[PDB]
């Protein structure tokens, strides 16, 4: 037996799950963040896209067997028979962040037509087939990914293995911009505290930028929410003072904690504010294989079963890569500035002067599309 | 030269003097318009018109309505307005009692204007708009955002007036985008829910107060908040700030407060008498700073606090209580007591606290982190010409003492170094 061809579930459950899908996405994002913060170096800003990782792993699942099926199902924190998730995932796909997920394999490797057609229907793409050799195959990998992401991801994958039976691949970059243009001129050099030393870093300033701010005591943190285009919100968590180390907040962060924080935020209001924040530009390539190992998952390493995808007795992911790009600057969607007739009276002043934990959020489906942290804002 | 009443239906512009370059000198009577966006006494024009609204009631009522709101273009000097009595009362979503646009000029003596709208400030002054006011009793309410609101190079001087804002997120006196405010006799008041009594922020604006009992209440509501380079300079004020999370004086980045000979008493739950952040306060000839609450009264964080001839007091919890890279400097008898042990607490053990004491100062308290720490910390101390520490530290690094320096230690204390002279 191998899993049967998927059934397009009725539109009834198409939105009866989006809640469960969002909660599972949040849980998975927390788990994957913990894994990443493990693998990466201590004072190294990072960014990743639980949305894209989730989508690619769902692709694998749809191509998954039975035991690995269950393992990855638990890893993603999905309910059993969570079929519409596939179609459900499509609903979550937002226009503000552009993603590219793909599967490559050796031309020798055989791909079941059922999976090919089903994936083409749902994910609008099919497993690309590699060339006879590998080196030129890596060249093709890089070129395809680069030209299918508007050239944003220039050199995605380099350390490709000599032998490569199968490969997954994924890369996403944010395209939404500030819903309220920041002034360029206001950008100034200011003090940032990575450690005892205080550095002079560029930061943009807004007189009365509409922020949604409050303090969560449990984590002992200040949370500030900013607006973007395409119905997206940038949540930034900063330690209460200059003493509380960001490691402390990260470790103290728990699923229920984060969920309560996000809900209380979304119910808040965007009171004006004197806002100071450093230019965020985080790029991150990373081998998911280590992360998958550090999430109790091993099928990508051992005894991988992917009947729904192939038939090769020797099945294994040669190298699975991910890349994420985030860049935010004065390039707002529109200059929202007002005139003298205003009485705004900026209420609460907000300025980030220490490494912070930032999650980009949909708020149209309440899942964290992006997640990571910033230490060196330069 | 009108002398009598002028009522009106629900239609705007009870009395307007748009042009014809003349004067009205309305002697008295009453205007009681009630239209929507109607204004009793607009005086400006589309694109010198001195008026004198002697005692008269302008009790308009209507959405967007507003009492006399003379506004004039930038050129040709300005226009002159003069009032008296004139209990101008409005009740509208955005009704202004006095909005004064470019190059305006007004002088008031017994205005006593009231408003009850949604976001309605009492008197807003736009570009130009110099104002001289006596005996004002402006009192606001509702969910608005400010009592007198001065903006963009305006120049206002209040004498013996009182401002009593109410409603959540209401600011007593809000000055920003350049100003030269001067208050003398004012007794600005407030109700809670983030209602700073006096907010000043341009890096070009400057408020100079004199004996004005700025008083707040309710949730976090700085008595005086100096932001983005604002510059307050008090004279015998009373910044009573009895309110949860409040702050006697919050001086923010690039701001500078020249407090001098004025009581600054913060009470209630966690609240600091004076919170200086990356700014420079200077309590010259001051008279007090109390906390009496959970938090300390003199929270420095990258600030150049300079007490002088005044008592910083940790009456409730703690004294200075630095957490950051402070530059404190007491002198001329700054009795920085705490009515408790650990005068200068400091959460961060390595907070670079270049403390000081000179020529008369008394540090009558301890130093201490929030825990027990034997490590190496970035804290200094200096004394001279009579400077006298009188406490135990357990947490200092160097305690260099100059001529007349007197540490007068009291108990167990691990100190990384000393230098007697």
């Amino acid at each position: 037996f191998c899993p049967g061809p998927v059934t397009l579930c009725s539109d009834l459950e198409s939105h009866s799950t989006e809640a469960v899908l969002g909660d599972a996405l949040v849980d998975f994002s927390l788990k994957l963040y913990h894994a990443f913060s493990a693998m990466k170096k201590v004072e190294t800003n990072m960014a990743f896209s639980p949305f894209s990782i989730a989508s690619l792993l769902t692709q694998v699942l749809l191509g998954a067997g039975e035991n690995t099926k269950t393992n990855l199902e638990s890893i993603l924190s999905y309910p059993k028979d969570f079929t519409c998730v596939h179609q459900a995932l499509k609903g979550f796909t937002t226009k503000g962040v552009t993603s590219v997920s793909q599967i490559f394999h050796s031309p020798d490797l055989a791909i079941r037509d059922t999976f090919v057609n089903a994936s083409r229907t749902l994910y609008s793409s099919s497993p690309r087939v590699l060339s006879n050799n590998s080196d030129a195959n890596l060249e093709l990998i890089n070129t395809w990914v680069a030209k299918n992401t508007n050239n944003k991801i220039s050199r995605l994958l380099d350390s490709l293995p000599s032998d490569t039976r199968l490969v997954l691949l994924n890369a996403i970059y944010l395209s939404a911009k500030w819903k309220t243009t920041f002034d360029p001129k206001k950008t100034r050099m200011e003090p940032f505290h990575f450690k005892n030393s205080v550095i002079k870093v560029p930061m943009m300033n807004s007189k009365k930028y509409p922020v949604a701010h409050f303090i969560d005591q449990t984590l002992k943190a200040k949370v500030g929410q900013l607006q973007l285009s395409h119905n997206l919100s940038l949540v930034i968590l900063v330690p209460q003072n200059l003493k509380h180390r960001l490691e402390d907040m990260e470790q103290a962060l728990s699923p229920s904690v984060f969920k309560a924080i996000m809900e209380k935020l979304e119910m808040s209001k965007f009171q004006p504010t004197l806002l100071t924040l450093p230019r965020i530009k985080v790029t991150t390539s990373q081998d998911m294989l280590s992360i998958m190992e550090k999430l109790e998952f091993f099928d990508f390493s051992y005894d991988l079963n992917l009947c729904g995808l192939t038939e090769d007795p020797d099945l294994q992911v040669s190298a699975m890569q991910h890349q994420t790009v985030l860049e935010l600057t004065e390039t707002g969607v529109e200059a929202a500035a007002a005139s003298a007739i205003s009485v705004a009276r900026t209420l609460l002043v907000f300025e980030v002067q220490q490494p912070f934990l930032f999650v980009l959020w949909d708020q149209q489906h309440k899942f964290p599309v992006f997640m990571g942290r910033v230490y060196d804002p330069r | 030269g009108d002398v009598a009443i002028a009522t009106t239906k629900a239609s705007e512009h009870g009395i307007n003097v748009t042009g014809r370059t003349a004067e009205v000198r309305v002697t008295g009577g009453t205007i009681r318009t009630s239209g929507n966006q109607a204004q009793g006494l607009r005086v400006g024009t589309e694109n010198v018109a001195s008026v004198f609204l002697q005692n008269l009631i302008i009790e308009t009522s209507g959405t967007g309505a507003l009492g006399v709101s003379v506004h004039e273009p930038q050129g040709g000097g300005g226009t002159r307005l003069s009032m008296s009595g004139t209990t101008v009362r409005t009740r509208g979503d955005d009704s202004f009692a006095l909005q004064l646009s470019g190059p305006a000029s007004a002088t008031l003596n017994d205005v006593a204007l009231e408003t009850a709208g949604q976001q309605a400030p009492a008197v807003v002054l736009w570009q130009g708009a110099q104002l001289n006011a006596q005996g004002l009793v402006v009192q606001v309410n509702g969910a608005g955002v400010s009592a007198i609101h001065a903006q963009d190079a305006g120049s206002f001087t209040l004498s013996g007036s009182d401002i009593t804002a109410r409603g959540l997120e209401v600011v007593g006196i809000y000055v920003q985008e350049g100003m030269q405010g001067t208050l003398t006799g004012t007794r600005v008041t407030t109700q809670g829910d983030t209602a700073p009594a006096l907010q000043v922020e341009d890096a070009g604006t400057h408020v100079s107060m004199n004996g004005g009992a700025l008083s707040t209440s309710g949730a976090n509501s700085p008595a005086a908040w100096l932001l983005a380079g604002g510059s307050a300079q008090f004279r015998d004020t009373v910044l009573r700030t009895v309110g949860e999370a409040s702050h006697g004086v919050d001086v923010a980045a690039h701001s500078e407060v020249e407090l001098a000979h004025a009581q600054v008493r913060a009470d209630g739950q966690g609240a600091h008498g004076l919170v200086v952040t990356r700014s420079s306060a200077m309590v010259r000839a001051g008279s007090l700073v109390e906390s009496t609450g959970d938090g300390a009264a003199a929270l420095l964080e990258s600030g150049h606090l300079t007490v002088d001839g005044s008592v910083v007091h940790g009456h409730g919890a703690a004294g200075l209580e630095v957490d950051g890279e402070s530059n404190v400097s007491l002198l001329n008898g700054a009795r920085l007591s705490s009515d408790q042990p650990t005068a200068i607490r400091l959460i961060d053990p390595r907070s670079v606290l270049n403390l000081d004491i000179k020529d008369r100062a008394q540090l009558l308290g301890d130093i201490a982190p929030e825990a027990q720490q034997p490590e190496q910390a970035r804290v200094r101390v200096a004394l001279a010409d009579g400077g006298t520490w009188a406490g135990r530290t357990d947490g200092v690094h160097t305690v260099r003492l100059l001529d007349r320096g007197v540490w007068t230690v009291t108990g167990d204390s691990r100190v990384a170094e000393v230098k007697l002279e």
